């Protein structure tokens, strides 16, 4: 549908310049490395990295997380804040402990995504934009993940879960759910972009080095 | 004998990517031992002119999409120092809906595209590499830092890399979840710390690039398919595929077939034999099949008529107004909603237009609209035609492509399904009255 | 000589922070940065 | 000389080289339809209005931000440019609110005017307007973002000529404001003109509201006696 989230900022008891965050020790040591990537008078180069640990931290990017950023790599604010709100994995509203994203691209809703999407609904019992009362899960549809070809698949927290049928993803949901970690990859047998049954290239061992290699060289 | 007229099988010793399913060890001791890494020093201490020769007469091109020749786009970058420093960029981006081939490249064959950062920065005397990967892609990541690891303590990379005298380092970097940020200008100023929006062109990143610097992007198979071709020789990958369509290609079979698959294969390939052979053909048979769309969502798609004896290059897919893209295949078979389908894709391109410009920024959403009413039938047939004319205000008027590839899935629906949407029309006129 | 094993089963065990783990890692072996000239474009 | 040779609708003239087109069109007295470009702001080249065809060209180049090669031949009435000019304001006008008559940029406004003169006299939209919350920057500038056409000239006067980074863009896509994305005032001694450089009724002045329209006014040109600036 629509973006359903604002763009703009109200303070809040929860969310405010005041909303103590700060960078542990380590995060400042990453922090250095991170801006040591960079040439020398190009630190705003290194505000999406930045940004994205303190959202490590923190689990979400309040407005001190920003403010603390900008002071930090010398930039305007605003600019931080433009940051933030371009790209769409910058989370500016608490989320669940598991952040579920469900593909729904035409690849994936080729393969029946509606029904691992209704299956994942009525598993939680929470609809297409809401957390669970425990904040254990939140659920929300995504563009094209990059996984198309192992279709129907759901991301949860930097993890790929792919080749899903309902069942599938009902049991990763609540062994998740029991304080395990489910093992990211296809569900099907497959392990691999591998044609589902055959492997058909490919089967010969790969050459040594210097197999094909020009005269001259 | 010479001048091939068929295409379409070849054997795995003539396969660039020999670890794509993730059966070896993707490390540095198993890539040593597939063949990587292997005469880097002597390559690149044949100089850069070679290395550009050597991609001029394989005949490569743009494996992101476009299809520019390879050769004199690095060759753009071949000037002499001005005072600013080179710098190259991987593209591993990878957002069009249907492509999966650079993921598998990053995280089972990322030594590959190390050693062609290597070899492309030599060839345009970059200072480095940056690596601009998917903020989603975080284990591919993870992976290709550890290759990057290895190759540092093995001297392959950084100081001296591989004892030629050349310093060259290679950085990765994360975006977070923006398809226009592929686009290499937006991908430019997205590596900048600014938001992903594109540049104009002139300039070009060859004079003004990231950081005010010349530069150069680049697919990441398109880099990591250079050693191979330094290697083997450059004049073995034109032997493949038609002429302006040489080489081996990744493609990535979707949708409503048997077994989807990322596959390697000779260019030329027609279509129905590659999905017959590696995709295992459509659900139901290939008489079930009713539109493939062949270079992901920014083609237009084709119905079976075209599909029995079309040719998967550059030129035959632009011969049949298609155009070839990332060779990302995308199957529908006739028991699908074609139009939602299609609108599916248009919502897409909505929620990834990132609203700099005009055309774009108003003119998809309108689309979206317009496409959405169209599923349901709650429109008149004159609109078919006013949203031809608005798709085609829309191309060709607009800062990136993106607009241009929003467009080009509604023409293609549009000139090859029109009778579906006036039926739906006339259905949702006489159920309502 | 194998194919019946998956060898990419290491990012199993990936945390969130070892990206940059990496990243500090490979800190020491770059080569120094060019500089601009300046600070920053607002100096 | 340095001068290179271009020609505006079959005419030569002679340009030092890094003239735009737009310039090098402006030089025989013939003025491109803009709606982002300020000659003295930084180019931005997004609201598209300006494009042009150059003779023996395929697509139409952004007049504002391309500098004229040697030789071009530049048509500015073709029927490319006119098509190219009646799609651009068609979708600058897809979204604008029915705000003319309480508009204060009734009389004044570059959008009003340059539809009239390069865009169609009809519309083929059928469908719901978007609607943007307004912002708050301060009691000298009145601000109504349902009429923002993202052109983003406050956003480059702000940081440029005023020194000042507190305006930019959140969000994107359709969705894409304009605004502070903090309840912040805009202070500047040069906040004010603002008001002037944006095209549309998205920014206005608050003490000015609904006082007058500009046809009624006389105009006296006069000097500022409030500093010693002149
Ligand atoms: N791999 C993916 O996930 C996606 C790929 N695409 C593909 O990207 C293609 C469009 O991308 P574009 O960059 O706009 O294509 P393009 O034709 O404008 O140019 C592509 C490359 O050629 C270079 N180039 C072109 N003309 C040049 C010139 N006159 N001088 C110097 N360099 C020049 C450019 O620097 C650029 O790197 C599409 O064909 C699309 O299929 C689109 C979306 C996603
Ligand atoms: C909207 C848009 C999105 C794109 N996304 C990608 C992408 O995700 N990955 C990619 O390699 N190229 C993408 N491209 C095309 C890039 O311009 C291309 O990768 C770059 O020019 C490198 O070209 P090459 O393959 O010839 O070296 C995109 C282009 C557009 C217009
Ligand atoms: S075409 Fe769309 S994505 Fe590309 S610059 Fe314009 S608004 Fe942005
Ligand atoms: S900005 Fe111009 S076109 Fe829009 S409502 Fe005001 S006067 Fe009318
Ligand atoms: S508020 Fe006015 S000047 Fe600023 S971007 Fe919108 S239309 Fe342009
Ligand atoms: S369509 Fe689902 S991952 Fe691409
Ligand atoms: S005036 Fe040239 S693009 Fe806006
Ligand atoms: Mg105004």
């Amino acid at each position: 549908g629509a973006g359903g989230a604002l763009f703009v900022h109200r303070d809040t008891p929860e969310n405010n310049p005041d909303t103590p965050f700060d960078f542990t020790p380590e995060n400042y040591k990453r922090i250095e490395a991170i801006v040591k990537n960079y040439p020398e008078g190009h630190k705003a180069a290194a505000v999406l990295p930045v940004l994205d640990l303190a959202q490590r931290q923190n689990g979400w990017l309040p407005i001190s997380a920003m403010n603390k950023v900008a002071e930090i790599l010398q930039v305007p604010p605003m600019r931080v804040y433009e940051v933030a709100t371009f790209y769409t994995m910058y989370n500016r509203k608490p989320v669940g402990k598991y952040h579920i994203q469900v593909c729904t691209t035409t690849p994936c809703m080729l393969r029946n995504s509606d029904s691992i999407l209704e299956a994942i609904q009525k598993k939680l019992g929470i609809k297409v934009g809401e957390t669970t009362p425990d904040k254990l899960f939140t659920l929300i549809e995504v563009e094209c993940l990059g996984a198309c070809v192992n279709a129907p698949m759901v991301q949860i927290n930097d993890n790929y879960y792919e080749d899903l049928t309902p069942k599938d993803i009902e049991e990763i949901i609540d062994e998740l759910k029991a304080g395990k970690i489910p093992k990211p990859g296809p569900r099907s047998g497959r392990f691999s972009c591998e044609p589902a049954g055959g492997l058909t290239s490919l089967t010969e061992p790969p050459k040594g080095p210097g197999f094909g290699v020009q005269a001259g060289l | 004998a010479p001048k091939k007229t068929s295409f379409g099988s070849l054997k795995d010793e003539d396969r660039i990517f020999t670890n794509l399913y993730g059966r070896h060890d993707w490390r540095l001791k198993g890539a040593q031992s597939r063949g990587d890494w292997y005469k880097t020093k002597e390559i690149l201490l044949k100089g850069p002119d070679w290395i550009l020769g050597e991609v001029k007469t394989s005949g490569l091109r743009g494996r992101g999409g476009a299809g520019f020749p390879t050769g004199l786009k690095w060759s753009f970058m071949n000037k002499p120092s001005d005072g600013r420093p080179k710098y190259l960029v991987v593209n591993a981006d990878e957002g069009e809906p249907g492509t999966c081939k650079d993921r598998e490249i990053i995280r089972h064959d990322p030594h590959k595209l190390v050693e062609g950062c290597l070899v492309g920065g030599r060839a345009m005397g970059a200072r480095a590499a940056y690596i601009y990967i998917r903020g989603e892609f975080y284990n591919e990541a993870s992976n290709l830092q550890v290759a990057i690891r290895e190759a540092y303590e093995a001297g392959l990379i950084g100081k001296n890399a591989c004892g030629s005298g050349y310093d060259f380092d290679v950085f990765v970097v994360r975006g977070a979840g923006a398809y226009i940020c592929g686009e290499e200008t937006a991908l430019i100023e997205s590596i900048e710390g600014k938001q992903g929006k594109p540049r104009l062109k002139p300039p070009f990143p060859a004079d003004v690039g990231v950081f005010g610097c010349p530069t150069t992007v680049a697919n990441v198979e398109t880099v990591a398919v250079s050693p191979t071709i330094c290697r083997r020789g450059g004049a073995w990958f034109a032997s493949f595929g038609r002429e302006r369509n040489s080489g081996t290609k990744l493609f990535n079979i979707s949708g409503h077939v048997n077994h989807p698959c990322t596959v390697e294969e000779e260019m030329s390939v027609p279509l129905k034999e590659l999905i017959e052979k590696h995709a295992g053909g459509v659900i139901g048979g290939w008489d079930n099949l009713l539109a493939v769309i062949p270079g992901g969502s920014s083609t237009p798609l084709i119905p079976k008529s075209v599909c029995e004896t079309v040719l998967m290059d550059f030129d035959a897919l632009v011969q049949a107004q298609t155009g070839l893209g990332t060779a990302a295949v995308i199957v529908m078979d006739r028991s699908t909603d074609i139009v939602k389908a299609i609108a599916r894709l248009i919502e897409f391109y909505k929620h990834e237009s990132c609203g700099q410009c005009t055309p774009c920024r108003e003119g998809v959403d309108w689309m979206n609209k317009v496409m959405a009413r169209f599923v349901k039938g709650d429109a008149r047939p004159a609109e078919i035609d006013s949203l031809w004319e608005i798709s085609k205000q829309i191309e060709g008027h607009t800062i990136c492509a993106l607009g241009d590839g929003a467009a080009w899935p509604v023409q293609g629906l549009i000139r090859h399904f029109r009778p579906e949407l006036e039926e739906r029309m006339q259905q949702f006129a006489l159920q309502h009255q | 000589f194998d194919n019946s094993t998956y060898r990419n089963l290491q990012h199993h065990e990936y945390s969130t922070y070892t990206f940059l783990d990496l990243n500090v890692e490979l800190s020491k072996f770059r080569m120094p940065q060019p500089s601009s000239g300046r600070q920053s474009p607002r100096h | 000389s340095n001068l290179i040779e271009v020609f505006v609708d079959g005419q030569s003239v002679m340009v030092e080289p890094g003239t735009t087109v737009l310039q090098a069109c402006e030089k025989v007295g013939m003025q491109i339809p803009r709606f982002c470009y300020h000659e003295r702001l930084s180019v931005a080249g997004n609201c598209r209005m300006c494009l042009v065809e150059i003779e023996k060209a395929p697509k139409v180049v952004a007049a504002c931000a391309m500098p004229v090669m040697k030789g071009w031949n530049i048509l500015t009435n073709s029927e490319k440019s006119k098509k190219a000019r009646e799609g651009v304001m068609e979708f600058l006008l897809a979204n604008h609110p029915l705000d003319c008559p309480i508009c204060d940029q009734g009389g004044e406004c570059d959008l009003q005017d340059q539809s009239m003169m390069f865009g169609s006299d009809r519309s083929r939209f059928l469908e719901g307007k978007r609607a943007v919350e307004d912002k708050n920057i301060g009691p000298l500038v009145k601000t109504i973002m349902t009429r923002c056409i993202q052109c983003t000239r406050c956003i480059r006067f702000a940081s440029e000529i005023a020194g000042v980074d507190d305006l930019g863009t959140t969000g994107r896509g359709n969705d894409m404001q304009v605004g502070t994305y903090i309840e912040k005032m805009f202070m500047s001694e040069l906040s004010g003109n603002i008001i002037d450089i944006c095209p549309v009724g998205a920014l206005t002045s608050k003490p000015y509201a609904f006082t007058a329209r500009p046809w009624e006014t006389r105009k006296t040109e006069s000097i500022d006696v409030m500093d010693a600036v002149g």
